[PDB]
């Protein structure tokens, strides 16, 4: 996996 | 790389604009600083998906508080967002700072980790990047400084927290809350790398 | 381990050695064996110096390899229960991997073999 | 087996007309940490190759060591150590590719993908890949992790196959790797922007460029995006 | 336990000079064990011809299914279904099943009687619509059935000549497959005639 | 934990004709979505009239290769320069797959070259050492798309003579190396069109008794 | 490899047209580029089914929503119904989609991953080709390209993915979306991978195949 | 539960079914009839999971027992096969599945021919002239293809049956107490008592 | 699938030629029996590599017993040469099935079953492969010990057929052999593609199959 | 490999192996013998792992008929019991244990005592009246419980066997094709060939 | 299987 | 992959 | 947390006192900087066994090493260190910094991550408790700094890591390494703690 | 667990 700070 | 810093005049919100895929950036120009009500605001950390359906949902809570009740406080707003956060807590990996700039209360800091606990806070920082400034951010942190000041405080620690981690990079936004308005700012690599 | 090369070839192209092992054979009790239409006998001499024997238990001069083969000797009694123990076990051994027990031929050329080897090994007489 | 602690991020190659060109960031990431800021990850091996290495680098730092040694090997009993007897990157590779297919072997591996760049003493250029697995294989255009998927698509459109060679100077050959590099410091999450170039030449011999930063990057519209979609402020 | 290869079976069909083809092999088993050598995989509403491979239960289950949906159709359109709007309804109801599908990979072919144009389609599991000019492949054979295709045909071939082609197409690549083959049937579609064959092949 | 091997893709295929053998493969070499190289070879003139390709994982496919090559030197060394035959050759690396049993070389190996009647031979291994020698055999990635076209194209499978009811079966014959080659060329043009670790560049390695030629050409590089 | 790319007086988006089943092509020249409303467009990477499914369904609702109120559909209606869509389905349904078009509002272009996450930006690249086309984005684009500019940066983003990617290949599928015009779908804009002309024609001599059994099938009430 | 045949001749299906119900290390039957009768022609021999079968099977039982009283009208084999595989075929996506195989032999009084049906617990029906369900299978389809002939009487497929059995007893690992042996024909349903 | 019996007239023995790698058929033309000398017979099963490498291995034991002994192996000895080697690398992961058929002047015909797991077996009849059990079923309900020659050699024919047949893992070929007091006789190939509709047509058998 | 019984009586120990050799869906043997003499007075049968099995029993009598040969003597049953449970002893904690599980049937020429040893492939020995290995126990030792007496005659011992065979054939899942009878007497080993 | 640029 | 009637 | 710094004198080791077993401190008053030679010194981090062996050994090499050859430079020291830390990297956790001073080379500082790789640094921090100093000792270190401003620079950083990190506490052990000779500095709670 | 700055 997914799209993560 | 998020944090949010109380001050003298308001409250100033500030962020990196890198999105991940394991190792790969999806996104070097990401907005982790988003409009929830006209002066409440919030930084986004974890997953982009949770945290900007979370936010979806909290604008359209604060929209239709406002609607029926005038305008709510920032404390209100951190508690719609615990409550989501909280309730759901199973299937959410968002970490949320509320901040928000009332007449009376003037600026305000609200942190909500993983567990959707909440911690009211003079400054708060957040996510993968903000663990290598705890020691820079405590011994530089100061209450009521001036906007100029407070600037610098965040430009210097996001840059030193995009510097260490991976995870943070890109251009360092920033959105000021106070009675003047909202003022939104951007410092790119060339300024910030060589501080 | 002793390496030592006792086995060795002398100018005139002899194995003193096992010449001289030879000559304990020629010290050894007589052993005579006499095959027939239908059989074999195996003769074997006890020298009569030694009186006060028990025979009963005293180890035989003719000794059982497997049911169907026998083996005699002349020389060093000592030497000659390493070669009766050596070609027993390879009795059994071959009754284990080829179903059939040993043909004569076969125990003679092993026996045969393990005196051979012990002709050009180092640190053996 | 082993699992990768300091590691060392792409490593970009391709040929020109008359040689080389290889670079590399002068970064040492600890998982998501940038720990260490001045590796060296370009190892020259006397005056006409350079071994590029990404991955373990303690296992990169062992490498140097076996270069270094062979170097000394080679010079001794040797009159012509400094001329027709002098370590080909033929040679040099080919002992890396033993030690490397030996070692996956052993089911021990030096956790790396290395890219030996140099010309060769009848001038021919030389560019080939190895990895901790002991695959080999040799291209105008070489990159190692996030250098195969972003920067060989941008030296390939300079150098698309071997007739490309010839028709590729210095200067657009180096003008193409410092771009990938600018490119791979936007994307890839474990990259610096300070690397180290090197040129081997079969004219002007061997350039080590140390210190070099990306620049002209674009920035400046990242100040017009705001939100995720509807947001207007 | 692999759904699409506990039974075996393929099916290919083929466009020609106004002219389309299916053909599937008749084999039906239990992994290794042969059980069934009459088991087709074509069926027809109307003039739409649809082939389904994968799991047998599956194939007799849509067969059952897609005829109900037709017999309807036609009831209240006072008309037959054309290829395209069949296609279009086998991809509506596979995906209705997302996430429980059908083991089945169907593939339609017949020539809209309005425009006459030959039309081919084949789907995987859950409904993508694989539209295609020259062949269309399925089943537990398929890589097999790519590469006869893919080398064999020709456009604008004749119904004699198509015939020839896709038979040799499916036979070839069922002898390299332990799970299909033990007989195999091939259907010539021309406008306003059908033609089905039953081919003669090696019976292991 | 540590994978010792990988998928380098890639295809190739061997032709027996009657005074000739070829040895075809793409030049294609890959790791999961990538390109490595676009030329990389990986069929070899071993000496002795004997052409080899182990195809899969590169890195066991040099190893084996290489080792062969060695084999071959060797055999000249300790038996007076005879001329390793391709039947001897076969059994040869049979030992050396097999020798690997319990850590196997991750390959399918091919060989082609002229037998000792001077007819044309292929020899093909999986990857623990069991051969059989075949007038045709494709190997690696898109075997599986090229083999039962060379099936019904080199031994005539399912092909009957018309007219005569499915009963006489269409003659078994050798092919012309023009022939061959034009098979060789369609079977990595379908190849490449429907397999994605096929293209760029096709090799072909022709074994007379006058030597071992070449031949090279493009294929599709998407 | 799909991409957006925004221009002067618009949006442009191209996709390749090789649709893959593990490492077999499945289609050649399939249409990734999907119609949402007129002057909405879309295109779709990850499971095929999926991005059709979900782009048909919005493309439903949208026109539906379009009727209702009497305006032309917004590019950030397509982009709530679909990451809420998406969203609800915790990334189960594998639809990566590039959303652009033409609006009142004026020129959008946005990308959507499986999980319901939505980027903004004046290029985006998203499939197993996106690092191959991202790379020749981040090296050739600029502020105030022109629609020629723009059309050519796009289809040059697509071409480093058919020829670097394995997952990507065969033509490439463009859509402009300028302000003011009718959105033009340029099918097959560039098509760089012909099949050359085969050896020899594999024809088989009439009866070659053996036959058992002939039969006329009714087809007729 | 464990081998269960079907053989259809000229004019009669005939089912056999092994005799042995075994649980753990103990045959705690050998008497078991493995079948039900669904109509006066119409016969359903069963095996699979304990449980299972006898729910199954009386199930289907009761449901065509309940059609011939509403219609006053016996089902066709082809017709009861179509409802049982429909049956097995909903059950296969249940929350449990009936893990039965089963063999219906019927005879068809509108077409004066007998109808032998195999399916398997997945609902995968076809129609044969010689079925088996288990290992059983894997002896006795090469024993019919070889030794069944299409225009054979009732005694030849007695006889026909007697050499799969023999066959079973020789190379089967388990012991299942012989067959029940049961004929389905125009004058219906009857046991053979000593096989 | 492959067998061997034996009978009045000596040992029949005869294995199809098929060899698979999953679902896909890698080979219809693979030599399953093994000539070790003009007396002695390997039938292969199970791994290709493991049975093809063991068993010309154990022809090379077999040539060295007859150079040191001046008399030809026993099948006894040669079939227990291979089971004691098997039985080293037993847990090591071999697949082999095999029956060393062949005569000898001491045993006469003789046959033993030799597998991976160490299991030796003297016996008349073994059926052995992915589809023994279709072989056996045809060869059990036809066999008889007063075969003649012609109904021995066509009973093993027609089991490998049936096997090949109904067997998905099994087909291609059958390799027919005839072991006699003067040693094994070769007596053909036959491609299940042409025996099949010969066996149905002349026999009347294989109803099921649609004619 | 499956059943293996043994019955000491007055002047004599019996011992019943089971015929069959299965592996797979086919009984590949129905014929086997699961014993070796291992000198003219000792019979031992056999029963676990297959190839395990055949492999130990004829290490064991090589040693045997080797120290036969060696001090032209048999050695006791007790003896011989004890050396082979000492070579199961060192098997158990090998790298590769043997798989087996024995009965020694003997008869002490110097006690004039027939002897019946049970041990199992840890090296658990047992001097016992009757034994069995394997699932056989289950049925067989209540049953002798109740019918053994200690003063019976070979013919009884016979008879109490064929008690044992009928329980067995009648509960036990498996067709294990019968039995191989041998007893061992003052007179050496013999085979009752009519069982 | 699924169809999956 | 190996090959293995 | 650890960390070593050179300075105009010399070079400066600085180390927390804490050992933990989970949350449990298992020794509050640790000396984790320990003599490998007169003036070669190592900050330990880790594994307490593995690092403590790993010096033992290292400490027995140099006195060797200087029995033969005189006194070994702090690079060879490091290089014996990285050589067990390497070649032994799969069953070893020590994250080692080794500081020494030398007349000709004056303060160096070696650090030795997991890896077994070497780092020569100006400065360098480890332990669970340096990731919070990151920012904080990047932007405060300055090279040729006096022993009262490298003795608060390190009071200070670790004063942080020990705050924020629960695995770092205690007293703040310090060892100076100068001409001058060998001083051990040591710095209480009271003290620290209100920086 | 053992013993872990
Ligand atoms: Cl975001
Ligand atoms: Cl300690
Ligand atoms: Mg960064
Ligand atoms: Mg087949
Ligand atoms: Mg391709
Ligand atoms: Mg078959």
């Amino acid at each position: 996996x997914f799209l993560f700070x | 790389s998020i944090m949010a810093v109380t001050f003298k005049d308001g409250v100033i919100l500030g962020a990196d604009s890198r999105t991940t895929t394991g190792a790969y950036i999806a996104n070097r120009v990401t907005d982790k600083l988003t409009r929830v009500h006209d002066k409440i605001w919030c930084c986004r950390s974890g997953s982009a998906a949770d945290t900007q359906a979370i936010a979806d949902i909290v604008q359209y809570h604060l929209e239709l508080y406002t609607s029926q009740y005038g305008t709510p406080s920032t404390e209100t707003a951190a508690s719609v967002f615990k409550e989501l956060c909280y309730e759901n807590k199973d299937n959410l990996t968002a970490g949320i700072i509320v901040a928000g700039y009332d007449d009376k209360n003037k600026g305000e800091v609200y942190t909500i980790p993983l567990g959707g606990s909440v911690h009211k806070l003079p400054y708060a920082i957040a996510g993968s990047g903000s663990t290598f400034i705890y020691g820079y951010c405590d011994k530089n942190f100061r209450e009521n400084m001036s906007k100029e000041e407070t600037v610098d405080f965040i430009k210097h620690s996001l840059s030193q927290a995009i510097k260490w981690d991976g995870s943070s990079g890109g251009v360092i936004r920033m959105v000021v809350l106070t009675a003047a308005g909202v003022e939104r700012l951007i410092f790119y690599p060339d300024e910030y790398e060589q501080l | 381990g002793y390496d030592r090369a006792l086995s060795i070839f002398s100018p005139d192209g002899h194995i003193f050695q096992v010449e001289y092992a030879l000559e304990a054979v020629k010290r050894g009790t007589c052993a005579v064996g006499v095959k027939g239409k239908n059989c074999v006998v195996l003769g074997c001499e006890r020298r009569s110096t030694l009186k006060l024997q028990d025979t009963r238990i005293t180890p035989s001069k003719v000794s059982k390899i497997d049911s169907h083969v026998v083996l005699s000797f002349s020389g060093l009694n000592a030497d000659s229960r390493i070669l009766i123990e050596k070609a027993r076990v390879e009795a059994q051994s071959h009754r284990l991997t080829l179903e059939d027990p040993v043909t004569v031929e076969y125990l003679t050329r092993y026996v045969a073999g393990v005196q051979q080897r012990y002709t050009q090994s180092g640190g053996v007489r | 087996t082993q699992q990768p602690i300091v590691t060392g991020t792409s490593v970009i190659s391709m040929k020109y007309d008359n040689g080389v060109i290889i670079a590399a960031d002068n970064l040492g990431s600890y998982g998501s940490l940038l720990r260490f800021n001045g590796v060296e990850r370009l190892i020259p091996v006397g005056d006409n190759t350079v071994v590029g290495i990404s991955g373990d680098i303690s296992d990169m730092q062992h490498i140097e060591r076996l270069l270094k040694d062979l170097v000394t090997e080679n010079a001794y009993d040797n009159p012509l150590a400094d001329a027709e007897e002098a370590l080909e990157p033929s040679y040099i590779f080919e002992y890396l590719a033993t030690v490397m297919y030996q070692r996956r072997s052993k089911m021990n591996p030096l956790w790396n993908a290395i890219i030996v760049a140099g010309v060769q003493s009848n001038g021919d250029q030389f560019l080939r890949y190895v990895n901790l697995l002991g695959v080999t294989y040799s291209s105008p255009t070489l990159a190692t992790g996030f250098g195969a998927h972003m920067a060989n698509p941008l030296l390939r459109k300079v150098v698309d196959r071997e007739s490309d060679i010839p028709k590729t100077t210095v200067q657009v050959a180096e003008e193409a790797i410092v771009n990938a590099m600018r490119v791979l410091y936007y994307r890839d999450a474990r990259s610096s922007r300070n690397f180290s170039l090197a040129i081997i030449d079969k004219n002007t011999g061997l350039t080590f460029k140390k210190n070099l930063q990306v620049e002209n990057m674009k920035w400046d519209f990242a100040k017009d995006i705001k939100g995720y979609g509807t947001q207007k402020i | 336990s692999d759904p699409s290869s506990i039974n075996g079976g393929i099916v290919v069909a083929m466009t020609g000079k106004d002219c389309v083809a299916i053909a599937c092999d008749l084999r039906l088993g239990s992994q290794s064990l042969g059980v069934s050598n009459k088991f087709e995989k074509i069926f027809h509403y109307g003039h739409v011809f649809l082939g389904i491979t994968g799991l047998a239960t599956d194939v007799t289950t849509l067969n059952e299914m897609f005829r109900y949906k037709t017999n309807l159709y036609k009831l209240k359109e006072e008309r037959a279904i054309e290829p395209e709007t069949f296609t279009q309804l086998v991809s509506s109801s596979l995906y209705e099943r997302r996430f429980g599908p059908y083991f089945v990979g169907p593939v339609v072919a017949g020539i809209n009687s309005k425009s006459g144009k030959p039309f081919i389609a084949g789907f995987d599991l859950i409904g993508c619509i694989d539209e295609a000019k020259d062949f269309i492949v399925s089943g537990t054979a398929s890589d097999q059935l790519f590469g006869m295709c893919e080398s064999l045909y020709e456009p604008n071939l004749e119904p004699e000549d198509l015939f020839e082609t896709i038979s040799q197409a499916l036979l070839n690549a069922a002898d390299r497959d332990a799970l299909s083959g033990w007989g195999a049937v091939v259907y010539i579609i021309k406008k306003d005639e059908v033609v089905k064959r039953y081919l003669k092949m090696r019976q292991d | 934990q540590f994978n010792p091997y990988g998928d380098n893709g890639g295809t190739i295929l061997g032709i027996a004709g009657e005074d000739f053998a070829v040895l075809a493969g793409d030049t294609r070499n890959i790791t999961d979505y990538s390109i490595n190289s676009r030329y990389e070879p990986k069929v070899f003139d071993c000496g002795d009239n004997i052409v080899m390709s182990a195809n899969g994982f590169a890195a066991d496919g040099d190893a084996l290769v290489k080792r062969f090559k060695n084999s071959v030197k060797w055999y000249h060394f300790d038996h007076n320069d005879k001329k390793l035959s391709i039947n001897s050759a076969a059994r040869n690396i049979q030992h050396l797959l097999y020798g690997k049993r319990f850590f196997p070389y991750y390959v399918h190996t091919i060989i082609a070259g002229l037998d000792e009647d001077g007819k044309g031979a292929v020899y093909s291994f999986d990857p623990v050492g069991s051969y059989e020698r075949e007038q045709c055999r494709a190997g690696g990635a898109a075997a599986s798309l090229i083999m039962p076209f060379l099936d019904n194209q080199v031994n005539f499978k399912n092909q009957y003579e018309p007219g005569t009811n499915g009963k006489v079966k269409k003659p078994l014959k050798y092919l012309s190396v023009e022939e061959v080659i034009k098979l060789v060329r369609d079977s990595f043009t379908s190849a490449t069109e429907r397999h994605i670790q096929v293209g760029d560049g096709l090799e072909i390695l022709i074994v007379t008794k006058d030597g071992v030629r070449k031949e090279f050409y493009e294929l599709k590089r998407d | 490899t799909i991409v957006g790319v925004k221009f002067n007086n618009g949006v442009v988006i191209a996709a390749d047209t090789r649709s893959t089943q593990g490492p077999i092509v499945a289609d050649k020249n399939c249409a990734k580029l999907h119609r949402i409303s007129p002057k909405i467009w879309c295109a779709g990477a990850g499971t095929a089914a999926d991005t059709e499914a979900v782009t048909q369904l919005i493309g439903s609702n949208i026109e539906l929503h379009s009727l209702y109120t009497s305006r032309e559909p917004r590019v950030v209606s397509a982009l709530q119904m679909l990451k809420q869509h998406l969203f609800k389905y915790q990334g189960h349904i594998g639809a990566y989609l590039i959303v652009a078009g033409v609006d009142p509002t004026g020129s959008h272009l946005f990308s959507i991953h499986a999980h319901g996450s939505t980027d903004v930006g004046y290029y985006l690249s998203l499939g197993s080709g996106s690092l191959a086309a991202m790379a020749v984005l981040e090296s050739h684009w600029k502020q105030d390209l022109t629609k020629e500019e723009a059309i050519k940066l796009a289809s040059d983003a697509i071409q480093a993915g058919i020829w670097n990617d394995l997952g990507s290949g065969s033509n490439v599928d463009v859509c402009v979306m300028e302000i003011g015009k009718d959105a033009e779908y340029l099918r097959n804009y560039l098509t760089p991978n012909v099949r050359e002309e085969k050896q020899k024609s594999y024809k088989f001599p009439r009866g070659t195949t053996a036959v058992l059994k002939e039969s006329i099938v009714n087809i007729c009430d | 539960m464990d081998i269960i045949l079907g053989i259809r001749v000229q004019d009669s299906v005939i089912l056999a079914s092994s005799k042995a119900v075994t649980r753990g290390i103990s045959v705690l039957k050998d008497s078991d009839d493995k079948t039900r009768q669904l109509s006066p022609h119409t016969l359903m021999s069963f095996a699979g999971e304990a449980g299972d079968t006898v729910q199954f099977a009386e199930y289907i039982q009761a449901n065509i027992q309940l059609y011939s009283i509403r219609e006053d009208y016996e089902l066709s084999p082809q017709a009861v096969s179509s409802f049982v595989r429909q049956e097995l075929a909903k059950s296969i996506r249940s929350r449990r599945p009936y893990q039965v195989n089963v063999l219906i032999g019927g005879y068809d009084k509108k077409k004066n021919k007998p109808e032998l049906y195999q399916i398997d617990y997945l609902g995968t029906k076809v129609e044969l002239p010689y079925g088996a369900h288990g290992y059983s299978g894997f002896y006795t389809f090469s024993l019919l293809d070889h030794h069944y002939r299409p225009d054979m009487t009732t005694e030849e497929g007695l006889d026909l049956l007697k050499l799969c059995v023999q066959e079973l007893e020789k190379r089967m690992p388990m012991d299942f107490k012989g067959v029940i042996v049961k004929i389905v024909d125009k004058d219906g349903i009857r046991q053979v008592d000593d096989f | 699938t492959m067998l061997a019996f034996r009978f009045q007239g000596g040992i029949i023995v005869a294995v199809d030629s098929r060899a698979t790698a999953g679902n896909w058929v890698a080979s219809q033309t693979v030599k399953k029996v093994i000539e070790i000398n003009p007396f002695l017979l390997g039938t292969m099963a199970g791994g290709a590599a493991d049975c093809q490498f063991w068993e010309t291995w154990l022809g090379s034991q077999c040539r060295l017993h007859e150079l040191r002994e001046k008399e030809r192996i026993s099948v006894a000895a040669a079939s227990k040469i291979l089971s004691n080697l098997v039985y080293q690398y037993k847990g090591a992961g071999l697949s082999m099935g095999t029956m060393i058929c062949g005569y000898t002047r001491k045993e006469g015909p003789t046959i033993y079953y030799v597998d991976s797991d160490g299991t030796r077996l003297k016996g008349d009849i073994f059926c052995v492969g992915s589809g023994q059990t279709f072989a056996y079923g045809v060869l059990d309900s036809n066999y008889k010990w007063d075969l003649s020659v012609e109904d021995a050699l066509y009973l093993g024919k027609r089991s490998i057929l049936a096997a090949a047949h109904r067997d998905a893992y099994s087909g291609g070929s059958v390799n027919l052999y005839h072991v006699t007091e003067d040693g094994w006789i070769y007596h053909g190939n036959h491609d299940v593609g042409e025996l099949f509709w010969k066996v149905k047509e002349e026999e009347g058998s294989f109803n099921n199959v649609i004619g």
